[PDB]
Formats: structure tokens, C-alpha cells, sequence
């Protein structure tokens, strides 16, 4: 089980067995369960998760350098607000701005002053504290300050332990924020059960679950991202917890089921006809809505399938390739087969053999392999583009699928266009398939830019190794 | 107070982009797993949507210090990384940048990089921890490390004589000033116009590490920044004996550019006919694009904003404050320099704002916290007209609330896509005028 | 009950901690001794001297750590566990202790062993917050500093009092008293008694310098083990009795530099004519 | 007619009266390496000044003496008096200047190099410069050296733009519509199709071209690239073109409009982006920006994708 | 300047022996600087008379000369300092102090004949091994006594130093003996040094003249220059002054030292 008694979250590698290196056939990564270029840390994922909670202020206990990530996540936060029909504003992340003397004598007074400043300036309903590499090397003991100031102000003060070097993969930064929210914000033993509300563990993508579950007579509680401290608080009252990506939804949903009694759905992720059907059968079986689902399954099968016949014709024998993420990547590898696109290789940045829910019927890789066939050049690598070049020349695809930065520009210099899917709801469900077909068509038209770049560019790698 | 909302700069290890900005140079980082990605994705990709380039972005090797590299040290990881990088990557020069972990733990970096240098490998190591400062301090550290460990000793009878008409240009920070590529292109174009051989040392115009090996042969050093690059210049003066010219104000516009070029020429001793002929042609091109703008800006019915508030690093902060005062005649409102200069240069920086015009005297406050910046903008009544905010993506909401317009001119410029845009010199001044007044006019659109 | 032992370097922290741990074990208590030293010698006299891999030596050679695999059963049944760390001059041992303590807290081994006493034998140079972890508001409440009649030992004890005072006014541990080590002459007892009286603290016990300890050390054994009936083992048994029932912990009240200097100067004039 | 007819009457009048007749032994021998450029309508193409600057720069770079005849780069009546001394007349426009070119051919005998597509980018500009060099028989060494230098500069800024272009989080527009004169219409379609690879959705030429050239322009749009075949319609009424824009299907992605101020409201109706490329450009101040050539393509990309990402701005 | 470092077990006599050596060297006319790498700020206690002086870190641009205080015999006493125990990072503090001293060129703008780095007992991070890097110190001696844990600490420190000795750093000059009174002490401290292939610089006995001088805040050279311990320390300072033979450490393994100790347990039975 998840250990919530501690103010420190274990790492994802320690809790699951994260594998951040591998090359082979996806069937083998499924049966199994010197040079580096830089990765992501857990502090960045904490910035993007706990920094997008509305009504709360995240404190970065670090040197000012670790606070650089406010720019990208501020832009994502603003665009998510604009997408989700909310007023647009900048997120406020505050840094303790530690210096060399604070490395020598400790920086706990600066942390306390920064928390008090957050409370004074914004008066939030919650305050998160983000730890970094240097403040974990010196052991600053942030929990005492957190407890004292929480007792003083009244609002919860949540210490998040999200050092970069603690874990080899950055997915632990989701664990940290979810751990803190579970331990402090989510109210325990509530006296109100909102039987029409379901917790959708999602990101800053267009609202597609709202209309989709509205046909099932459900209200949507988007959490963590663009969520309110009260929405996070009323997460023990919802009738179910769901999400789109398994990787971002294991810890919080499993801990909710174990502790707060929120039912958790063990259903395939909603990508493709089979996956989305099986996903709706169970999100509507938990909420006892197994009568408005078949009437929505049939309606969408009678609406998207006629348009998918002509869409598979426009993409015949086209090669694809997914190079990003862990679980929002097996979903692409499975939707692309729904369009008939050839996918003989992929690159996922990590692979969790088990999930926090520990349920065998939640393997995304097994779903991708058993249904929709196998991938013969499956490869795991923690966002390293000296290895992406080898994979690209090994499979030689017409287009790739990316969501995270760092891999698309290399393929562009090789003349291989990429589909950027920052809006994670674009490829969700039946309209998701219909949108991904159009996206592939548009990208294949964009191939002229990457072919022009590939003919007038020099890769930094050396021909001794390029071979 | 210590706190900093909405950071205005990045880590000292983010000076890896100073090395990556040199052509055919690939920095190597000894740090935590996400220091390189964070610094790139925030100073380049969401600061004008600039790319990694040749040896930047996801090309930068990194040790990605795990828990093993902290408890037991990671000098052998850096040694192994350099050994593998010498065979994986093709770089003229490798720069080693240590994070806050090797600096706190006390890894003996010299004992690892030194053996490579003794073999003739072009590699360099710099100590840039997170606690040491921001990316400006790291920039100075990287420049000094490259100089000392790659340029090495100088012998005129072996390495070549000294050309009095060759200048090293120490100017705005690469990749942090959003328009640095075009700005360096403009600076080099003007310097080559007045008759100099330019070692721009950064960006596409640079010649790579061959230009850096020629640093001692340069006649002097130009520091085109209010405070950045003065440590490098002093180190070079001590080491090789090169005189330095400190031009604190970066010349946006024909008025400042003429004076800048005249002072550089009076330094070197260039021909006063080539300088006044290049300047004559540049003025001729520049002025004729102004009459038509005049017509617009001297006869606009709906009125133009009169007060501005520049919030940015000292270089652009002071170039923009000088331009928006001596050319556009705008009212200088709130000026805040947010790059955290050293305390010793603050007085002279401010004294530049005192003499910002014969008729106008202003002042700047050094503030790295954006909450206090926002509160001083709120606490400065900007007349009856709306004020124009010259800042970053953090001022969008405040400018919308103050009924005014915002022009993004520095880090982070999250709503500009920049390829070759420049705001310095003649062409850059024209582009800046277009951007400013397109933004102001686009208020009823 | 969770205990932490501090003091000057090379003063007997490991030795006296091992002795009192063995005395507690012989009385029938479940005692675990956690070594916070990179040299991995804190529990050397509980195992016979033979090397035992630590937790930091299970982290460098594995990816998922089971804290139990690093727990070793020593003399008398003591759960002797070493934090370990790098060789001198490399790495970061303080972060190593942070990681070790965090690991055994997350594994909840402090509560799955049905322990009675958890004693943290710390090093003598508490140089970072990694080595103050066992006095950090929820891990231990009884802190004792080993000191001797030597003025530098008393200087280190006063410095450690100043250090612990920060954690005491944070909900952390309170100073429980002073352990007196290597005290043979009456001057040795008198000077340390006056120091303790000047700092509003107490002396739990006085242990003399003996050759029993030396010999039992060479062998890799404890004084309670090598000499179960000597005149030095009995003093360790009584100091273990006196540390078991200790409850009167206080916020440390150290002397500033001038006061400790003046005190030492005053006690220098008493050694001349003693 | 319109301002285009007035332009081709004014230029013909100056050529017929002010320039007069030509005597090769009196006014100077014809220079085979001097070119006359008749490309853009001044003050109607909003960005004509930077465009002519870039065109003159390119033509001078490959080794020609350029009579740009419009804008600050010109010398006025000195370049117009050198019209008979030029080696050939370059019509860098789909149909604007062809009548003037024929008038010059009849009056003097200058061969006309017709270049319907104005170059934007590196491929189009390289092809344009090689075709001009082949026409005038210039030294291919200077031509190739200049092309190499310009492409070395260009493909660097494109090596930097490629990260955003292939990696932007929220995606980028796939289809476009161009509304304006035929010159810019065609240049922008060729660029957006060959450099960027955008899908042409609706091209409407609003300058009322004569029927004697519409088939030629339609042919130029029938092959806008080796593999994409599009087309173009001629509608001078704003209401009709707005209805045709509303009647056009683009897809799930909101398109990008290369129209003008009259398409601002229509652009907001489709939730898309509007890059004012034609007339009237009432919501942007223009001094020296250019959208064609080697340096102008980069500025065009800057404007397009600054407008694209500035939806949450 | 002949630059020396002193290591060994904590609380074993590194600071006492170092101050006595510095005093005996300054008694001979040389210029000696003693640098304290312990954050307790007590290495030069017996040279300043026990009075508190500010440390380097209490100045963290800086002018490292304001942290230089000279005491008995004109010895330049420099203390790195640091936080109170249990907070911050003292290793980074020693790194910062040494970096500031080097950047200020203190060791060369002073004309010192000797520099003796007195380090703390628990070398835990690479910031405490700064003295034994390349170009910093060349002679390193580890104080140890007849106590088995003193020998253990010395052997572990040889293991730690071997990394720097093999990487162009300092070489193990030898061993300093302290608290050596009986013949068994001498025998058991000679066997270890013969097993590790190094040399005992000298032997120092445990005398109450050092206790008296300590309480008084002085060193035996100043306190009782006419006593036996002062002459022993003068001989030790002279030996350190002319020492040249430094070798790469050859430390014993865990089993080797375990059997060595078992072989010496029976010598007392
Ligand atoms: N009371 C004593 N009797 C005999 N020997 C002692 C006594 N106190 C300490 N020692 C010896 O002094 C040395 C200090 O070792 P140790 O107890 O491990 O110190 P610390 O734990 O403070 O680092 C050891 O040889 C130890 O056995
Ligand atoms: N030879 C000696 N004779 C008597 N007392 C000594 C002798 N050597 C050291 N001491 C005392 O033992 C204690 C050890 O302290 P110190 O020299 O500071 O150790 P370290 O600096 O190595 O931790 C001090 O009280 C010191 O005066
Ligand atoms: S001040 Fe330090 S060197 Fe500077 S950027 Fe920060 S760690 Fe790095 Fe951080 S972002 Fe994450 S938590 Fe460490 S790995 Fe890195
Ligand atoms: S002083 Fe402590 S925290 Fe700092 S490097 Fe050394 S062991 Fe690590
Ligand atoms: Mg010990
Ligand atoms: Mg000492």
C-alpha cells in the first residue's frame, strides 16, 4: 500500500521498478514485468502539477536556478485556462532564492519568510513547498517550519520532497504533489456524497470528458490541474476517480481508493474503439450508469465509423513512430493502428512494470500488444537524442508522434515530421481518432519543411558514430 | 526580502548556452537530471521560441547526478561522460559545467578534466553551482574558464602578432536576451562597417573556436554592457594586457549608434572617413523610414501612450530606457533592473539613468522579485492615458488591468516567436518601432 | 524510546554506546544501534570487528533497497545497523545519513521490530543537517553528549549544546544530560561537574579510563561481552540503567565563548595546586 | 478601372513622354547587366518598401545593376531615364507590368523576363536568381557564391526555428487562405506550400485582373508545387468573398487567414488567426519590414507564428 | 611554502600537535600559518590564548585578510569556521574558505615558510579533502595513538587519501604518534606502520603539561618551554621541517586489520 504516514514520498523506481533504459520488442518489455544528454527532474513535474492548483501557492525551496521552470509552466497554465473557458492569468510560484551562505549555514529562515510572504500576498487555501537538490543535500528540515506555519495560519502547509537526484525518472514529481494533497487537502470522512461527480485526473487539455460523461448524466471534477483547493478537497465525495493517462493517475487514484474510499476504475485507457468502449462500460458501471453508455457507444459508432472509412484510405502504408512518454504513447501506438498506419518502432521515456493500483488489469503495454499487434523496434530511453537518431534510421518512419520536447527537432533535421499533442484530449475517444487522422494528414503535408531542413543542416554527432 | 515570485533569470549553470552559443562548441554539464532541460526550455524555447542550435537543447551531454553521484561522488561519471562524448559528438571545444551538487559535495573536477587537457584535448571546466548566482555570473565563469584553459598562454612570436584593429566583443548574454542573434549580427555589421575585424565570439556570425584562439591577438576588448563582461575584460587585461573599452549603453537607434561607433573609432584609431561614410549611409537609410512613421505618430487621432515601464536586465533595460527617451520622447515611468548585478556596479548603473538626457533625469531600482515590481507598477499612477509596459510574459495581466499595452523585450518573452529579429541599431530600432506601435494600435482590434 | 549520542570526536561515543547497548540487551531489551558514521565502526564491537555491508552499500549496488537486508544481528541480539557512506574525501555522507534514515522510516522498521530502545550513535563532527536527523522532532527525544575532563572535549560539548538548542526550540529533542568519559582523578570529576553545573545540566554517570576496554576492543568485543564481571562493565551497566529511566530532559543552556574561556582559566589555577 | 490600371497608365505615360526615345550612340550603350524591375504596386502592397529593398539586394548580389524604380532604394528619374539602357525588363509580378513590358519591347526592343512568382524563402529565391543569371548570362561563380552565403545565413535561423515548428506544445495551423492582389496571393501560396508545407484551403485574388491573364494565373496555381494542385478564384466584392470563406471547410483545426482588416471579424468568427497581408492593413504600423526574399521569409514566419501563439496572450 | 596537512581520528591531538609544531617552528624563526578546517573554530585555540576570533565564513566580495589573526610566535591563525552543529554544510564552507584564500593569494602574498592544514576528524565530503588535492599540500600526516580505533581511523584515512595520491594529489608523508607512553603503545603503533609501509615521524607521550597549557589556553612551547614535552614537540617540528619521504598509501583491508587487531589482543593477555 501507499505509505501516507510519512511527509516524504517514496520514488517511482523504488515503488514500482521504473525502467529508464531498454531496446527490444514490446512483447519482451511486457514479458519482463556511458553517454547521457540530460533529462527532466521531479522538481519540474511538481512545478507543473502543484503550481497549477488554483487557490494555492507553491513555494520553491531552492536556489533561484531551480525556479527557472516557472516560464514554461506559466505558459501552459495560461493556455489551459484559455482552453477550458476560464479567465486567463499568470500562475504565482515563489522561490526562496537561496545563496551560498544559505548552503553553509542552512536556509530554513528564508523558507519560513517565503511561506509567510506567500500567505500575506495571496492568502491561499493551501501552500506547497518544493525541495531541490541542494536543500536536500544539506538537510534543511522543512517539516518543522511547515508544521509551525500551518498551525499558525490555519491553511494546510504541504512539504513536497521532489529533489532531482532522488529518482532517475521525473514521474516521481507527480507522486510528490499527489502525496501532499492526499495527506493535507483531501478532507477525510466527509458528510456529503456527490453521486453525480467523478474525479477526472487530467491535465490542461480541451474539455472532452465533460460532454462525454454528460450523456451519462455525470458531472466532471477536473483535479490537480486548473483545480481549486475545494475541488481537491471534495475528492473523497466523488463517486469515482478516472483519468486519461495511466502514468499520471496511479498514485492519487489508488491512494484515494485505499484511504478515502473513492471507487477506482480498472478499465483500459480511452484510446481507440475497443479501449474507449471498455473504458465507458466501467466508468458507467461504477456510477450505475450502464444504460446511457450503450446508447452513447452506439451513437458514436454510428457517427465516426462512416467517416473513418475514407480516412483510412487517405493513409495507406504510411509509417508512424511514437517517441514520448510512457502510457500516453501506447495509446497513440494503438490509435494509429485504428487508422491503418504502420508503426514498427517507438520510444517511451520510461516503463512502469507495475502501477500504484497494483492491478494486473491496468497494463497499457499488454493492451497495446494483445490488441493491435506488436511493435518490433520498441525502445525505452530517458529522453536521449543520441539514441533517437539510431532509432529513426532503424525504422525510417514518415512521421513521428511527440508530446515532450527534445526529440522532435532531431527528427526535423532528419526530414521526419512530428505530431505535437500538447492538448492531450485531441486523441481521446472516437472524435480523438477522427482528429488524429486529420492531424496525420496535415503533418504529412508539412513534410516539406523538414525535408528542406534535412538537406541544409549538419548534425553535431560525428560520422565515426553517425554510422 | 529573499523571496522571488516569477523568476527574472535562471541558474548559473544556465550559462551552458553561452558556450552553446559559440559555433561548434558543445557544453557538458555535471549536475542533476533536469538542470539542463529546465535551463534550455526556459531561457530559449519559451523565451522567443529559439532552438537548441548546433550544440544546445537536447544535444548537451549531462551527468544527471543520481543518489549515487551525491553520496559517493560523481567525478568518475564526469570522466566517463567526457570519454564517451569525445567519440559520440563532434565539437571544436567541450565546456564542462558543474551544477550545485558537484560544488556542494566537493568533487575534484580538475583531477578529471586536467588529464584530458594534457593530451591536447580541447576541453574546459568551470564551477557554476546553483548557489553561486544566476546565469550572468555563470556566463562570466564560462568565459574565464574557456580563456584560461583553451586560449592559454600568448606568444606574439609564435601565436601571431597583435592587430590593433581587431576587437573582442563582450556584449549581451546569449539566449537570455531574446533577440541576441539579430542583435549580435547588427553589432558586428556596424563594427565591420567602421573598419574593424570583429571577434563576435557568439552566434552564427562567429567563426568558432578559431575566433577564440585569436583573443590575445585582438587590439582591445569591447564591453557593450552596463556590467556584464567586465570580469572577463579585467582578466584579459591582467593576463594578456589588452586595453578595454566599456560602452555601458547598447545603441538602439541612429542617435545612440552614431555616438557608439564614433567612440569605438576614437578608441581603436580607425579612419574617420570610413566611419562617417558608413554612418552617413546608415542614417540615410534609417531616417527615410521615419518621416512616414512621423506622419502616423504626429497625426494619430486616438493618441499615443506617453508613459512606459521597462522591467528587464540591465543591458536591454538601459538601451530601451535610453531609446524610448531620446527618440520617442516618452515619459520614463518605472524602471526596474532584474538581472541582479553585483553591488559594486549598482551605483554607476543608476548614475547612467541619472543622465538619461539633458532634459530628463530618472532612476532605476534593482528588484528581482516580480511581486514588488507589480506593486510598484500599481503604486505609480500613470497619468490619464494608459501606460505601455516593456517587460515579460509576467506583465500581461497587469497591462490588461491597467488598460495599457505590453511589449515583451526580454526573458521571458513567451508570446513572441523570434528568428532574426533585432531591436538594436538602425534596422533594429525600426523593427522595435513597428512592434511597439503595432501593439498600441492593436488595442481596438 | 529513541536516543541519540553526541560528543567530541574520538571521545568514546561508539564505545560507550556499544557498552550501554549490550547492557540493555543483556537485561532483555530489544535495542537497535544505528551507526551514523561513514567509517562503519560504531557497531564494530557488537559484531566481533568483521565488516558488515551498510545501507549506503546496498544503494550503490542495487535499485530497490530492502532495509532489512542491511540489518545485522550483533552480540546479545542487538539490531546493529550501519549507515555507512563513502571513503574519506569523496561524496556526501550527511546526505547518506538522510537517505538511510528516510529509507528505514519509510520501511517502518523502527516499528516492525518491536523494539524497546533505538540509539543513534552519531559521529563527532556534526557538520551538516544530515547528522542532526536523529534529533529532528519525531525520531528521538533523549540526547546525551559524551564529554571528558579535557578542555577541548568540554568545548565540543558546549558547541553541541549550542547546536542542539536550535532543534530544541523547534519541537525537536531536548538535551538529556552529559556522559562523563575517561575520568580517573578527582580533578577529572570535579572539573566536569563544575562545567555541568555551569550549564544547568546533569551527569548521567562517570566511566573511568581502563585497560579492560582497550583489550576487549582489540578483540572486537564489548566490555560487557569480554569482561562480564569487571569493574568497568558494572559502570556501563549502571549507566545503562541510568539512561533507561532518564526522563528529565531540558533545553540546553550553553555558555558563550567568554564564559567558557573564563571558566577554563579559573579551573587552570586549581590544577596547579591539586 | 482600379489603382492597378492607374499604375500601369502612369508608368506607361512616364515611359512614353518623360523617357522618350533612345539612341544607343547618344544616351549610352545598352548594358546587358542592367535590369528593370516591375514587381509591386507602391503603397498598396503594405510591405512594398522592404520587399523592393530585398529584391534590389538579391539582384545586386548575383551581379546585376538594378533599377528598382520605386521606394527609398531608387534614385528617381535617373533610374527611369536608364530604362532604355537596361539589358532586359524583369516583370516580377503575375500580370502587373506586362503591358509596360510590351510597351518597352515595342518602343525599344528590350527582351522581357517574366517572373510571375515573387520569391519568398530560399528555394524560390535561389530558383529566381538562377533564372535571372541564365537570362542575362552572368558569371555563375558570383551567383553561386552569393546563393551559398545567403542560404548559409537562412538555414541557420531555420535550424533554430525548426524546434518550435516541429515541437510547439499546442500544435500549429494546417490550412490557410490568402485574400489579396494576385502578386502577394501567389507568392504567399508558393511559400506557405513549399517552405512550410501548409495546405491551401482557399485562394481568392482581389485586384480584378483582366481576363487575358486569369488563365495564366490559374495555371500558376494549378502547379504550386510538384505534388499539390490547388486553384484560385477572382472576386472583388467583400461580401461574396466572406460568404465563400464561410462556405469553406478546413477541418477540426482553426485555419489562418492571410487577408486584411475586412477579415478580422470573420477570423474571430472561425476562432482562427489573421495575418493582414494586403489592403487595408489598418491594424499594424509598417516601416521597413519585408515578407519576401531570404531575410523577409524569416520575418514572415515571425509574424505568422507570433500571431498564432498569441491567443492566450 | 612547505604545505602540510594533518589528519587522523577526531579528538586525538591533531590541533594540539599542530599548534605545538607551529609554535616550535615559529620559535625557530620560520613563518607558519595554521589553517583550521573544523567548523568548531578551535584548532588555533592555544595560539590566540582562547579568545574568540572571527572566521572566514563570517565574512561571506570578501577580503580574506580580515579573517587572518596572528597569535603566539607571530603564527598566522586562520579559522574557516562554519555553522553551529547540525545545520548547513560545513564541507562547502571549507571549500568556500579555501577558494577565497586562494583567490586572495594569501599563501603567496605573506611569505610563509610552512602552512599546516589542521582538519577535523571525520572527513565526510570532498570539501574536507581540499587540502590534499593537487597543488595544495604535499606532506600529509595522520595523527594516531595506540587505541585500536585510532589505527582504524588512520587506515580508513589512508584509503581516502590513496584516491588523491593516485590522482596527482598529496602523498602520505607518514604517521604522527601521540599519547604514546608505555612500550606496548610503541610496539602496537610500530607494527601498524610497518604493515602499511610508512614511517612514524615521531612519538609524543601523554603528559599533563599539555592539559595545564590547554586549560590556560596556551601551548607547551609557550607554557613550559623548559619541559620535556616542549623539547619533544621541537624535535617533531624539526622532523616535519626536513621530511621528504612520502609514499602512496597501502592500507590494510578489513580482514587484514581485523586479524592484525586479533594478533595484538593476545599480546596483552
Ligand atoms: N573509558 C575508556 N576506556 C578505555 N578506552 C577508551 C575509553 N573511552 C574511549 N576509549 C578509546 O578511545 C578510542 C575512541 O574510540 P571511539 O569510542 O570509537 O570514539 P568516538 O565514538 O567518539 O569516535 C577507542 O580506542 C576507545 O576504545
Ligand atoms: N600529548 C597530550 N598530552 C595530554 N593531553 C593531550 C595530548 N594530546 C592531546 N591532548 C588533549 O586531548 C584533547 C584532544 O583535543 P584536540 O588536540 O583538539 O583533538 P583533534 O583536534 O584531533 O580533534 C585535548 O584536550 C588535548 O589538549
Ligand atoms: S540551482 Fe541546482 S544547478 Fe541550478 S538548476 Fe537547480 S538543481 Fe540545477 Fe533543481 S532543476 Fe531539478 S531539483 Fe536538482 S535536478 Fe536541477
Ligand atoms: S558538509 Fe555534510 S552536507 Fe555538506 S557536503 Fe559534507 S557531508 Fe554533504
Ligand atoms: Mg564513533
Ligand atoms: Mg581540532
Amino acid at each position: 500500500p501507499i505509505n501516507l504516514k510519512t511527509s516524504v514520498v517514496e520514488s517511482r523506481e523504488q515503488r514500482l521498478g521504473t525502467i529508464i533504459a531498454w531496446d527490444g520488442k514490446a512483447s519482451d518489455l511486457s514479458k519482463e514485468s556511458p553517454f547521457s544528454q540530460g533529462s527532466v527532474c521531479s522538481e519540474q513535474m511538481v512545478e507543473c502539477q502543484a503550481g497549477n492548483v488554483r487557490g494555492a501557492v507553491l513555494v520553491q525551496h531552492s536556489p533561484i536556478g531551480c525556479g527557472a521552470g516557472q516560464v514554461i509552466y506559466n505558459s501552459i497554465f495560461r493556455n489551459g485556462l484559455a482552453i477550458r473557458g476560464l479567465p486567463v492569468e499568470n500562475l504565482h510560484l515563489i522561490s526562496t532564492n537561496l545563496r551560498e551562505r544559505d548552503m553553509v549555514y542552512g536556509g530554513l529562515d528564508k523558507l519560513e519568510r517565503t511561506i509567510r510572504d506567500a500567505w500575506e500576498r495571496h492568502h491561499p487555501q493551501a501552500i506547497f513547498i518544493a525541495t531541490s537538490c541542494p536543500t536536500a543535500i544539506i538537510g534543511d528540515d522543512i517539516e518543522s517550519v511547515a508544521s509551525q506555519l500551518e498551525a499558525e495560519f490555519g491553511i494546510p502547509v504541504i512539504p513536497l520532497h521532489c529533489e532531482g537526484f532522488k529518482s532517475k525518472h521525473w514521474s516521481t514529481g507527480f507522486d510528490a504533489t499527489q502525496h501532499g494533497i492526499l495527506r493535507q487537502i483531501v478532507r477525510k470522512n466527509p458528510e456529503r456524497k456527490q453521486e453525480d461527480l467523478v474525479n477526472v485526473i487530467n491535465l490542461w487539455g480541451s474539455d472532452v470528458f465533460g460532454p462525454m460523461l454528460g450523456e451519462l448524466g455525470l458531472r466532471v471534477n477536473y483535479v490537480v490541474d486548473l483545480a481549486t483547493v475545494e475541488d481537491l478537497a471534495q475528492m473523497s465525495e466523488a463517486a469515482a476517480t478516472v483519468g486519461f493517462c495511466y502514468t499520471l493517475s496511479t498514485y492519487m487514484a489508488a491512494a484515494l481508493e485505499q484511504e478515502f474510499g473513492v471507487p477506482e476504475v480498472k478499465a483500459p485507457m480511452p484510446y481507440g474503439f475497443a479501449g474507449t468502449d471498455a473504458w465507458l462500460r466501467e466508468i458507467a458501471r461504477v456510477t450505475h450508469r450502464e444504460e446511457q453508455a450503450e446508447a452513447y457507444i452506439a451513437r458514436e459508432h454510428a457517427r465516426v465509423k462512416p467517416q473513418l472509412e475514407a480516412l483510412r484510405e487517405k493513409l495507406k502504408g504510411i509509417k508512424g513512430f511514437v517517441s514520448t512518454g510512457s502510457a500516453y504513447a501506447h495509446g497513440m501506438i494503438q490509435v494509429l493502428r485504428e487508422l491503418g498506419v504502420t508503426v514498427d518502432g517507438s520510444l517511451v521515456f520510461h516503463h512502469d512494470p507495475v502501477y500504484d493500483s497494483q492491478d494486473p488489469r491496468q497494463d497499457s503495454l499488454a493492451h497495446l500488444v494483445d490488441n493491435y499487434g506488436d511493435v518490433g523496434h520498441f525502445s525505452v530511453g530517458n529522453r536521449q537524442q543520441f539514441q533517437f537518431y539510431g532509432l529513426l534510421q532503424r525504422v525510417k518512419p514518415d512521421f513521428i508522434i511527440i508530446r515532450h520536447n527534445g526529440l522532435a527537432p532531431l527528427a526535423s533535421r532528419l526530414g521526419i515530421p512530428a505530431i505535437p499533442l500538447g492538448d492531450e484530449h485531441i486523441a481521446v475517444g472516437y472524435q480523438g481518432i477522427l482528429n488524429l487522422g486529420e492531424s496525420i494528414l496535415d503533418v504529412l503535408a508539412h513534410r516539406k519543411f523538414h525535408e528542406d531542413i534535412a538537406a541544409h543542416v549538419r548534425l553535431p554527432y560525428r560520422q565515426d558514430w553517425l554510422a | 526580502t529573499n523571496s522571488i515570485e516569477q523568476v527574472r533569470y535562471i541558474c548559473s549553470i544556465g550559462a551552458m548556452h553561452s558556450a552553446s552559443a559559440i559555433p561548434r562548441v558543445i557544453p557538458i554539464t555535471h549536475c542533476g537530471p533536469g538542470c539542463a532541460d529546465k535551463q534550455f526550455m526556459n531561457v530559449a524555447f519559451y523565451n522567443g521560441f529559439q532552438g537548441g542550435g548546433y550544440g544546445g537543447g537536447a544535444v548537451v551531454p549531462s551527468t544527471n547526478a543520481t543518489e549515487r553521484e551525491v553520496v559517493f561522488g560523481g567525478a568518475e561519471r564526469l570522466d566517463e561522460l567526457i570519454g564517451a562524448s569525445l567519440q559520440v559528438l563532434d565539437a571544436d571545444l567541450f565546456v564542462v559545467l558543474t551544477g550545485c551538487i558537484p560544488d556542494l559535495v566537493g568533487d575534484d573536477i580538475g583531477s578529471v578534466v586536467g588529464p584530458y587537457q594534457k593530451r591536447g584535448v580541447p576541453i574546459v571546466y568551470a564551477e557554476t553551482g546553483g548557489f553561486r548566482g544566476n546565469n550572468f555570473t555563470g556566463h562570466e565563469l564560462v568565459t574565464k574558464a574557456i580563456i584560461d584553459q583553451f586560449v592559454g598562454d600568448y606568444d606574439a612570436e609564435r601565436d601571431g602578432a597583435r592587430e590593433p584593429h581587431t576587437v573582442n566583443v563582450w556584449s549581451l548574454l546569449p539566449y537570455h536576451n531574446t533577440f541576441w542573434r539579430g542583435d549580435l549580427t547588427e553589432i558586428k555589421r556596424l563594427l565591420e562597417g567602421i573598419g574593424l575585424k570583429v571577434n563576435i565570439l557568439f552566434g552564427p556570425q562567429s567563426a568558432g573556436v578559431a575566433e577564440w584562439k585569436a583573443i590575445p591577438r585582438a587590439g582591445f576588448n569591447l564591453v557593450l554592457s552596463p556590467w556584464l563582461g567586465l570580469d572577463t575584460a579585467r582578466h584579459l587585461d591582467r593576463k594578456y594586457g589588452q586595453p578595454t573599452l566599456h560602452r555601458p549603453i547598447i545603441p538602439i537607434g541612429a542617435k545612440e549608434t552614431g555616438a557608439f561607433l564614433r567612440e569605438v573609432a576614437a578608441f581603436a584609431g580607425l579612419d574617420s572617413a570610413v566611419v562617417e561614410a558608413f554612418i552617413t549611409a546608415e542614417e540615410a537609410v534609417y531616417y527615410r523610414y521615419l518621416e512616414d512613421f512621423t506622419d502616423f505618430y504626429a497625426e494619430y487621432w486616438w493618441g499615443l501612450p506617453a508613459k512606459f515601464a521597462v522591467i528587464g536586465d540591465s543591458a536591454y533595460n538601459l538601451a530601451l530606457t535610453k531609446f524610448l527617451v531620446n527618440q520617442l520622447g516618452l515619459i520614463p515611468g518605472l524602471q526596474i533592473i532584474t538581472d541582479n548585478p553585483p553591488e559594486e556596479v549598482r551605483e554607476d548603473i543608476r548614475a547612467h539613468y541619472h543622465a538619461i538626457a539633458d532634459d530628463v533625469a530618472t532612476d532605476v531600482s534593482f528588484e528581482e522579485d516580480s511581486y514588488t515590481i507589480h506593486q510598484k507598477i500599481r503604486a505609480t499612477d500613470f497619468g490619464h492615458k494608459a501606460p505601455i509596459l516593456f517587460g515579460t510574459t509576467w506583465e500581461r495581466d497587469l497591462a490588461k488591468e491597467l488598460k495599457g499595452a505590453i511589449v515583451e523585450v526580454g526573458f521571458p518573452a513567451s508570446y513572441e516567436v523570434v528568428l532574426s529579429r533585432s531591436y538594436l541599431g538602425y534596422r533594429g530600432a525600426l523593427t522595435l518601432l513597428e512592434k511597439i506601435y503595432t501593439t498600441t494600435v492593436s488595442a481596438s482590434a | 524510546k529513541q536516543i541519540a549520542i553526541y560528543g567530541k570526536g574520538g571521545i568514546g561515543k561508539s564505545t560507550t554506546t556499544s557498552n550501554i547497548s549490550a547492557a540493555l540487551a543483556e537485561a532483555g531489551y530489544k535495542v537497535m544501534q544505528f551507526g551514523c558514521d561513514p567509517k562503519s565502526d560504531s557497531t564494530n564491537t557488537l559484531r566481533g570487528g568483521d565488516y558488515i555491508p551498510s545501507v549506503l552499500d546496498l544503494l550503490r549496488e542495487n535499485a530497490r533497497v530492502d532495509a532489512h537486508e542491511a540489518i545485522f544481528q550483533g552480540f546479545g541480539g542487538i539490531y546493529c545497523v550501519e549507515a555507512g557512506g563513502p571513503a574519506p574525501g569523496v561524496g556526501c555522507a550527511g546526505r547518506g545519513i538522510i537517505t538511510a534514515v528516510e529509507l528505514l522510516k519509510q520501511q517502518n522498521v523502527f516499528e516492525e521490530l518491536d523494539l524497546d530502545y533505538v540509539i543513534f550513535d552519531v559521529l563527532g563532527d556534526v557538520v551538516c543537517g544530515g547528522f542532526a536527523v536523529p534529533i529532528r522532532e519525531g525520531i528521538a527525544e533523549h540526547v546525551f553528549t559524551v564529554s571528558s575532563s579535557d578542555f577541548m572535549a568540554i568545548y565540543a560539548a558546549n558547541n553541541l549544546f549550542k547546536g542542539i538548542q536550535k532543534y530544541s526550540n523547534a519541537g525537536g529533542a531536548l538535551l538529556g544530560g552529559v556522559i562523563a568519559n575517561s575520568i580517573n582523578t578527582d580533578f577529572h570529576r570535579d572539573i566536569i561537574d563544575d562545567f555541568v553545573a555551569r550549564t544547568q545540566t546533569q551527569v548521567v554517570q562517570y566511566v573511568p579510563r581502563s585497560l579492560t576496554v582497550t583489550q576487549a576492543e582489540l578483540q572486537g568485543r564489548t566490555t560487557i561481552e569480554a569482561a562480564p564481571e569487571s569493574a568497568q562493565a558494572e559502570i556501563y551497566r549502571t549507566l545503562a540503567r541510568s539512561i533507561a529511566d532518564h526522563t528529565d530532559s531540558k533545553v540546553p543552556t550553553p555558555l558563550n565563548a567568554q564564559e567558557l574561556r573564563d571558566w577554563s582559566a579559573s579551573w587552570a589555577n586549581q590544577l596547579i595546586e591539586i
